[PDB]
């Protein structure tokens, strides 16, 4: 693209994560969504490291076999229940999750950023949960308009259309990575000075 | 070059002349390497390998000696690819595609020489071959639904395969075995499903093909060594600590007593499974993985031939004889079929004992005992009977002829000759060159036999031009004869194909112009 | 290497491979220099075919042309940065000409003539114009089966390109449907389905196992004996559970036991194993059936219906591969490539993905203008035409943007084989003379400059981005004035 | 020969001679797989194959210079091949295995060419009694030669090399006080006399004092009870396959054995277990439950024996239910005798083994190899062109032998080879070179023969051997 | 010393970028830092003027 293309988001977006089997089979537009914020981690795996189990009769093996499949299925009925139908988790999200989302008509994204879970938190409205046996209203957050989009070679997550943002995000082009590295360096000098200048005028 | 340097050291760029130069050059050597193996009466190669503990080979076959041949030149590499897909395609015709494109090339070099683009020679062999081609379907002959008219093609087409390799000794020898191994097939186009046993000791001519089948295996102790009128079961099980019950199980008791009486019932459950095994009623057990000895007793005192370690291949090729199907979980003996055969015996060939099976049901598949004086020898044989069942499949597959020993070539030239004398323009000259490239197989095959090559092609050329779309070189005389009286037959894909793939090539090493090197990785002496 | 009439190069790798190809980037990319103004213009390249995906070798080239024209103004005594300034200018109003001789033609799937030679047009230049024909309309079938149509956007992993070295090149064929290099697990099951009732799954056909550390104690002859039978309950069971359902073909994405692989022979229902998840996603979505994790949630709701299932075996190999055919209304679509060398299955591919690539830009935006130079001789002809009225010296900057951007009709009368002075100057006494900017090269020789007779058709985006681009680089390059390094 | 490691060979075989070599040429490198493959299809002629081969070869270079075509070469030598073999054919002559006296005389002049022709006397009727011992002559077709086992033991002279009618095993007994048993009842085991063990992952816990002590009683009444179980059968020998996994046999075990008065002998290898039931007559067994007294083997002695320094040999004699097997003790006083005795006693076999394969016989010392030459150089002047040159010089390839005879015998082979042409020409065709008289005489009444498929099989190969050498006109270096 | 190059108009990139060892030197690298960090703009005049 040509430098006249670079554009700012009132918003956020993000690069498209790692996914796996399935991803492809759900939507990829929302208009008026809600946005669970998550720090757990959704797939088949033991309880504990520190864990083991004893156990005698193949009745009680069964059971316990059954238990692991019940508990994950439990959290994402929870999830579910919510009316959520964007999930974003700093977390890996599985196979198993990513069908029972597509299943339902539901986007799930995985393994995001710190600081851009963060700037999306700011943004919506919502918060950061680790535990997912109270999701209320409040701490679902709120978009206008979700949208994936190819961008260059790359496939870009946009949340647009939220008034009460605080954030922002620029999306710069150029034609090579020295092009584009002194841009932000000529973007950060008019940054700084504005900031100072709102300061003191 | 420019005073700036624009690549790293070790680096090398080769522009229009220079780059020209070296791929006709390094096409031309790898088409005179292997020029002298063609034809009736073509020669053999040794190769020797530096890297592999000296391993000896002499051989005939073109991409065998192409694939082994350690070249550098960029150029060589795509004739050596080439030579291979044709080989995994059709597997015959490795020499003359390659032979093709070199002449191609060398035809080339001498019309750049003229100064004309390499874009118009492109477009006139690619009318050459657009009217070659036309020409060389219009010339098929389609038989099949005639069995007396298809065996004879057949073994026309096997006779003429084997003459310019060793088997050439005992060419009908070779021609009876080849056309029965193929026709044991009924049909399916299974080549893994022939098995090639070859062994030292005894004269080629005492190679054979084995009326029933022959395993390389050995039988438990204490068991009947043969058989009458037996019921074969083929099983892919594991008798072998059977209990491998796949879940992260244990033990743990508070006695020896229990150990020993748990140990027991781990012996009760192969008892019951060996039980279920022979409630089939059968007199012989062939399974593809190892059988101990506690079951090997309990066959032992039932009665029963027990056969280990017969791997996939034998698993399948068993089932294809005796017509049984591989069984497992022994659950239900209504729903499993068992083999048939009427005799299991132990033979004696050279130093080695073989399970025979004679009688046998099907028959769709079958084994190829070799003899001979050398490990060379074996290969070289072996490597030549392959080429042979590849293009009886082939032309089973597809059956429509077409005569060889230079016909095809001359039929192909004459129409590419009458396009061009129709044409204006450069182009023409190109399509002379592409049939002048056409008619030097005849030529080479002629110059090994040791004839008058000129005056042959000349006379060739002549009948043909007069309309004698079937002449051709008799070598055991080395006059023009006729190709359908003489039972010279070939099939159509394989010179399809030929012609194909030496445009192709002609055409993707003509179209550069621009040759760039990278540093080399360096190798890390210590 | 520019013109239906350029030659290609051959490259070889570090490690002796061999690549014969007429692609700028890739030869750009394959090239290894020490220059950090050859890397720019290697990167430069690339972002031409990351953004566009062709006429990645115009762009290289009007760049050179571009700074070659800077070098006498500079001798003269000019600032580098009025030469940017000017360079800017005359971009801009270029851009702003190339917009209005734009005709928009149309996007849809009944009549795909215009979109069959634009590709015609891209694929001209490559070693497949043997059948460009028919891989052009191979080309535009696909893009408008994969497409997105109410967001405008294509998915180039619902498109799967894959090539076997081997008989004909115009063997190479569409199939709406899957083909993946398996076969069916136990040797005597049938070759063909043609009614098939697909059930994929992501379990493996194998008693269940917790993850967590466990450990199952053995303590009485009578425990064993239930642990035995439990076994092969489950076996059983799990057969049962998939028949229930009504399915008659399987496909796993782990391995089978050999248990479950005679049961599954026994009861008349061929399977497949060790699948990849790229595979089973297009296949679940080819078919319309769902991945299931566990054989107690498979119900005749979850399967997926195929009009046919066949194994194909090639030639003397033992290489045999499994096609998907014949489904209903199908988002996912393979291109089945063949030809006699490894170079030309790769030549092929990337003709295909830069035919894609340029028909994916037409359903992005559908207005055109017409190639062979003309376009380029009517812009600069507006530059000239411009640069009259600039008197603040200017005018000399803006001359040499004109006098650069004619580098195109040298580069093709060249290749082509006649003079390019003459023949420019001709085109351009004729286009000024007449009103026809759809004049241009003769590349062919078919007797007239008629570009828009002749279809030659390019995209508007695609010269935009070059001229910009292009630009801009340029700008970056003359900006600099110091350099430093080691020896 | 020594060899790059240190190693040193002492031989006459000529396939041994060039297998030990290392030749570089690939030429050379056919040479060595013709003489293996003569001795898989005969076991004897492996130097007289190679002397033809080289002769033929050289014969063939004033042909190539004269102009011939190798073509016409290979051609012409397979016509003179096939006349060849119908000559030999022809000079062939019928045998019964119910003569004895013929098959000492084969067998002896097999032996008379090697170190141990002083012991020939000895020698051979050892290995007809070996070969006759094995088959069964009215319908016997092949010989197994794995059915007769070669044991070399030092120590002693070649004089002191047995034929044992029995079993013999190289490995000493475990049992501390037995060393003789007469009447022996013998039985073969599979499975372990120790504590016991599940393929599973087994553990014994112990949260009581009582459990520590409970454990041994237990262990040793099961232990004990194996032995009662064995005892109850009436064994006296008892024999246990080697075992890796887990141990074979416990010092309470053994020690329970010794107070039953049973000798133990133990680490039988997996790979012999068939020969041992072939000649004992014994049935494996891999579950105590199926001991019982109908799987044991009776035999007459079975007892240990020290030889003077070089160690103990167990003997098994007398077996009541005798299979066919034999095995022969080699002995010598040093290694390199021994290995070439043994190597001897091998040609001899396979001389035996041809001679069953085909029941036909021809005279030695150089007469069918003049026959041959004279009948071909007759047989040459009938054809016209190229063909008379080549086989000529086919027959002209094949006084090389009778050369090669008497020059090693130290005679004129120039009057030799004429005197013997001669002879051969106005008659008798079973003169020879006679080494004792040192001339010409009938080679029949020195009672050297040899079977026909010896000098069919070299003459056979040796021809393929040159038509395929003929072949080649190339060498390239690969990687 | 890698190969890779940084091109650049910002006079503390420019002098951080610079191997100085030069003790009175360094100084006039610290000052560019200290004013990019305290206003982030005017790195190449603070140095012009010391
Ligand atoms: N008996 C024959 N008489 C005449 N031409 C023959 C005869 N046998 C084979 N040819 C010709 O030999 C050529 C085949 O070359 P060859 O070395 O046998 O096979 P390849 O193609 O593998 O090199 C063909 O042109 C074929 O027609
Ligand atoms: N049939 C044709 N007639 C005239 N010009 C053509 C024709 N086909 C292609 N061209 C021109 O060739 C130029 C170079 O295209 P090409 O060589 O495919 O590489 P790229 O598209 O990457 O520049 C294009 O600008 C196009 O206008
Ligand atoms: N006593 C003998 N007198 C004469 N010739 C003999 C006598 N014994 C053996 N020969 C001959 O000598 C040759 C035996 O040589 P030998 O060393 O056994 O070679 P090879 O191992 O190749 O058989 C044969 O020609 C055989 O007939
Ligand atoms: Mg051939
Ligand atoms: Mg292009
Ligand atoms: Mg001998
Ligand atoms: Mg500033």
């Amino acid at each position: 693209g040509a430098l006249e293309d670079s554009q700012l988001v009132a918003g956020v977006a993000f690069k498209k994560t790692f996914s796996y089997a399935g991803f492809e089979m759900q939507p990829k537009k929302y208009h008026n969504p809600k946005i669970a914020l998550l720090n757990v981690e959704l797939e088949l795996k033991a309880e504990k490291d520190n864990a083991e189990i004893r156990v005698h009769t193949v009745e009680d093996y069964q059971a316990i076999v059954d238990a692991e499949w019940n508990i994950l299925y439990d959290k994402l009925e929870k999830i579910h229940h919510s009316g959520a139908k964007v999930v974003l988790s700093k977390l890996p999200i599985g196979d198993v999750a990513t069908q029972y989302f597509a299943d339902r008509d539901m986007f799930c994204a995985g393994r995001v950023p710190e600081e851009d879970l963060k700037r999306t938190m700011m943004a919506c409205g919502g918060s950061i949960q680790t535990s997912v046996n109270a999701l209320s209203a409040d701490v679902l957050g709120r978009c206008q308009v979700f949208e994936e989009t190819q961008i260059g070679g790359e496939r870009y997550n946009f949340f647009t259309g939220c008034p009460k943002a605080k954030t922002c995000t620029f999306i710069l082009r150029g034609g090579a990575e020295q092009f584009m590295e002194e841009t932000e360096r000529s973007l950060h000098d008019a940054i700084m000075i504005v900031r100072r200048a709102i300061k003191n005028d | 070059l420019a005073p700036v340097n624009i690549f790293k050291a070790g680096a090398d760029e080769e522009r229009a002349e220079t780059a020209r130069l070296t791929s006709f050059i390094g096409a031309i050597a790898i088409g005179d390497l292997v020029k002298s193996t063609l034809g009736p009466k073509g020669m053999d190669k040794i190769l020797l390998s530096s890297g592999r503990d000296a391993s000896l080979m002499v051989t005939n076959d073109g991409a065998t000696i192409l694939k082994n041949i350690g070249v550098d030149n960029p150029a060589a590499k795509v004739l050596v690819d080439m030579s291979r897909v044709q080989d995994d395609e059709v597997g015959d015709g490795t020499t003359s595609v390659t032979v093709l494109a070199a002449e191609l090339l060398r035809e080339a070099e001498s019309l750049i020489a003229k100064k004309i683009h390499p874009q118009t020679i492109i477009a006139g062999w690619r009318e050459a071959t657009k009217a070659a081609r036309e020409a060389l379907l219009s010339s098929a002959v389609d038989h099949g639904s005639d069995e007396v008219k298809f065996r004879q093609d057949l073994m026309n087409i096997a006779g003429t395969t084997l003459s310019s390799k060793l088997l050439t000794h005992h060419k009908d020898h070779f021609t009876k075995l080849a056309v029965e191994a193929v026709l044991r097939l009924k049909g399916s186009g299974n080549l893994e499903a022939i098995h090639i046993i070859k062994k030292l000791g005894g004269s080629l001519a005492d190679s054979y093909l084995d009326e029933g089948f022959l395993l390389d295996k050995k039988i438990g102790v204490n068991q009947p060594k043969r058989i009458e009128n037996a019921k074969i079961l083929i099983a892919n099980t594991g008798m072998d600590t059977d209990k491998i019950k796949i879940f992260g199980s244990r033990v743990r008791v508070d006695s020896t007593a229990k150990v020993a009486e748990i140990e027991h019932a781990e012996k009760e459950k192969m008892k019951e499974k060996v039980e279920r095994i022979l409630k089939h009623g059968i007199n012989c057990f062939i399974n593809r993985q190892l059988i101990y000895n506690y079951p090997e007793q309990l066959f032992g005192a039932a009665g029963v031939m027990a056969i280990e370690h017969a791997d996939f291949a034998g698993v399948e090729r068993l089932a294809l004889v005796t017509g049984g199907e591989i069984a497992s979980t022994f659950d239900h003996p209504e729903l499993v079929k068992l083999g048939s055969c009427k005799l299991i015996e132990e033979v004696m060939i050279g130093e080695d004992k073989l399970i025979h099976f004679s009688g046998v049901a099907l028959g769709e598949a079958c084994t190829i005992v070799l003899r001979g004086a050398t490990q060379q020898i074996l290969d070289e044989a072996e490597r030549s009977l392959h080429d042979a069942l590849c293009v009886l499949a082939q032309t089973v597959k597809d059956s429509r002829t077409v005569y060889g020993g230079g016909c095809s070539e001359m039929l192909m030239a004459h129409a590419v000759t009458q396009l061009a004398n129709r044409t204006p323009g450069k182009e023409a000259v190109a399509m002379e060159s592409y049939a002048k490239a056409l008619r030097m197989l005849p030529t080479i095959i002629a110059d090994n036999a040791g004839y008058d090559s000129a005056d042959l092609v000349a006379q060739l050329r002549a009948a043909h031009s007069e309309g004698n779309t079937t002449a051709g070189l008799d070598m055991r005389e080395g006059t023009i004869g006729d190709m359908a009286i003489l039972g010279i037959t070939e099939s159509f894909q394989v010179k399809r194909q030929v012609l194909l793939s030496a445009a192709e090539a002609a055409e993707v090493i003509l179209r550069v112009d621009n040759i760039i090197k990278a540093a080399p990785r360096k190798r890390v002496p210590d | 290497s520019l013109g239906p009439n350029g030659l290609d190069k051959m490259m070889v790798d570090k490690d002796g491979d061999v690549t014969v190809t007429n692609d700028g980037a890739t030869i750009l990319s394959m090239m290894d220099v020490d220059h950090q103004i050859a890397k720019l213009m290697v990167e430069l390249s690339k972002s031409q075919d990351d953004e566009i995906g062709d006429g990645t070798t115009g762009v290289v080239v009007l760049a050179g042309a571009l700074l070659e024209e800077a070098e006498q103004l500079l001798d003269r005594g000019i600032h580098p940065i009025r030469i940017a300034d000017g360079y800017e200018q005359a971009a801009r109003v270029a851009i702003e000409h190339l917009d209005k001789i734009s005709d928009s033609v149309l996007v849809d799937i009944k009549d795909t003539e215009p979109l069959i030679q634009t590709a015609k047009t891209t694929l001209g230049s490559k070693v497949v114009n043997s059948c460009h024909r028919q891989m052009a309309e191979i080309a535009v079938n696909a893009v408008l089966t994969v497409a997105d149509m109410e967001r405008r956007d294509v998915d180039f992993e619902l498109i799967k390109v894959e090539g076997k070295v081997g008989g004909r090149l115009e063997d190479t064929k569409l199939i709406k449907g899957v083909i993946v290099d398996k076969d069916f697990s136990h040797p005597q099951m049938p070759k063909k389905v043609e009614d098939a009732k697909i059930a994929i799954l992501t379990c493996p056909f194998e008693p269940p196992k917790p993850k967590t550390k466990h450990k199952l104690d053995v303590t009485s002859v009578e425990d064993y004996k239930a642990l035995q039978k439990y076994e092969k309950e489950k076996f059983e069971e799990m057969i049962q559970q998939i028949k229930e359902t009504g399915a008659n073909l399987a496909i796993c994405q782990w391995g089978f036991d050999d248990e479950a692989n005679h049961l599954l022979l026994q009861n008349n229902l061929p399977a497949v194993r060790w699948v990849g998840g790229p595979e089973i996603e297009l296949i679940a979505i080819a078919t319309g059936g769902r991945i299931v994790p566990r054989f107690s949630e498979l119900t005749a709701e979850k399967l997926g219906f195929a009009g046919l299932v066949q194994e194909i075996s090639f030639g003397t190999t033992k290489d045999k591969m499994l096609v998907i055919e014949q489904c209903k209304n199908s988002r996912a679509v393979t291109i089945f490539i063949r030809g006699g060398n490894k170079m030309i299955i790769e030549e092929a591919k990337r003709s295909l993905h830069d035919a894609l690539c340029v028909i994916r830009n037409l359903i992005r935006d559908n207005r055109v203008v017409y190639g062979g130079g003309a376009a380029e001789i009517s812009c600069a002809l507006a530059v000239s035409q411009e640069a009259d009225k600039c008197p603040t010296l200017e005018q000399y900057a803006m001359r040499a943007f004109a006098d650069a951007l004619e580098v195109i009709p040298m580069a093709l009368s060249e290749n082509s084989g006649m003079n390019p002075i003459q023949t420019m100057t001709e085109v351009r006494a004729r286009q000024v003379k007449e009103m026809n900017p759809a004049l241009g090269i003769d590349c062919l020789h078919k007797g007239t400059n008629d570009m828009k007779q002749q279809h030659v058709i390019e995209t508007l985006i695609g010269k935009k981005q070059q001229i910009s681009l292009a630009t801009q680089m340029v700008r970056m390059i003359l900006k600099i004035d110091d350099i430093r390094k080691p020896g | 020969i020594q060899d790059g490691k240190g190693d040193v060979t002492i031989t006459n075989d000529g396939a041994t001679i060039l297998k030990q070599m290392q030749v570089l040429h690939p030429a050379a490198r056919m040479l060595v797989e013709l003489s293996k493959a003569q001795d898989i299809e005969a076991g004897d002629g492996t130097t007289s194959v190679v002397i033809i081969a080289g002769s033929l070869l050289d014969s063939c270079t004033k042909l190539l210079q004269k102009g011939i075509h190798p073509t016409i070469i290979s051609e012409s030598f397979q016509k003179a091949l096939e006349k060849g073999i119908e000559i030999l054919t022809d000079m062939s002559r019928p045998v019964e295995l119910s003569d004895r006296e013929t098959l000492l005389n084969s067998a002896t002049t097999s032996l008379n060419s090697k170190v141990v022709s002083q012991y020939s006397s000895l020698l051979s009727p050892m290995s007809v009694n070996a070969v006759m011992k094995v088959i069964d002559p009215a319908t016997a077709t092949s010989v197994d030669l794995r059915d007769i086992k070669i044991v070399k033991k030092l120590g002693g002279t070649i004089d002191d090399c047995e034929l044992v009618e029995g079993l013999v095993l190289t490995q000493k007994v475990s049992n501390s006080g037995i060393t003789r048993v007469e009447k022996a009842k013998i039985g073969l085991i599979q499975f372990c006399l120790s504590a016991p063990k599940t393929d599973m992952d087994n553990q014994i816990v112990v949260s009581d004092y009582a459990q520590m002590d409970r454990v041994l009683r237990e262990e040793r009444a099961y232990i004990l009870n194996l032995v009662k179980q064995i005892k109850k059968t009436g064994c006296n020998v008892l024999l246990i396959q080697k075992s890796i996994l887990r141990d074979a046999l416990s010092d309470l075990a053994l020690h329970f054995l010794n107070k039953m008065k049973i000798m133990v002998i133990k680490d039988i290898e997996r790979e012999d277990i068939e020969f041992i039931c072939k000649t004992i007559g014994t049935k494996p067994v891999a579950h105590i439950d199926q001991f019982t007294a109908d799987m044991l083997g009776s035999a007459e002695l079975a007892e240990e024996v020290n030889l003077n320094g070089s160690g103990k040999l167990l003997k098994i004699t007398g077996c009541a239910s005798p299979g066919k097997t034999v095995t022969i003790v080699v002995r010598g006083s040093n290694k390199l005798v021994i290995e070439e005795a043994e190597r001897s006693i091998h040609d001899a076999l396979c001389v035996i083994r041809c001679l069953v394969k085909k029941r036909a016989l021809i005279a030695g010392g150089g007469a069918p190899e003049i026959e041959l030459a004279l009948r071909l150089t007759e047989y040459s002047r009938t054809l016209s062109g190229m063909e008379s040159y080549c086989v000529r010089a086919f027959a002209d390839a094949m006084e090389v032998i009778p050369s090669t005879l008497a020059e090693n015998a130290g005679l004129n082979p120039i009057s030799t080879v004429t005197e013997l042409r001669n002879r051969h020409a106005q008659g008798e065709k079973t003169a020879g070179i006679n080494v004792r008289k040192g001339g010409i005489s009938n080679i029949l009444e020195e009672l050297v023969v040899q079977p026909l498929l010896v000098s069919v099989s070299a003459l056979t190969l040796a021809t393929e051997t040159v038509r395929s050498i003929l072949k080649i006109d190339d060498v390239v270096n690969t990687r | 010393g890698r190969g890779k190059a940084t091109i650049s108009n910002d006079g503390a990139t420019i002098l951080k970028l610079l191997d100085v060892v030069h003790p009175a030197a360094k100084t006039l690298v610290d000052i560019a830092k200290s004013q990019d960090a305290e206003v982030g703009d005017g790195t190449t005049s603070v140095t012009l003027l010391a």
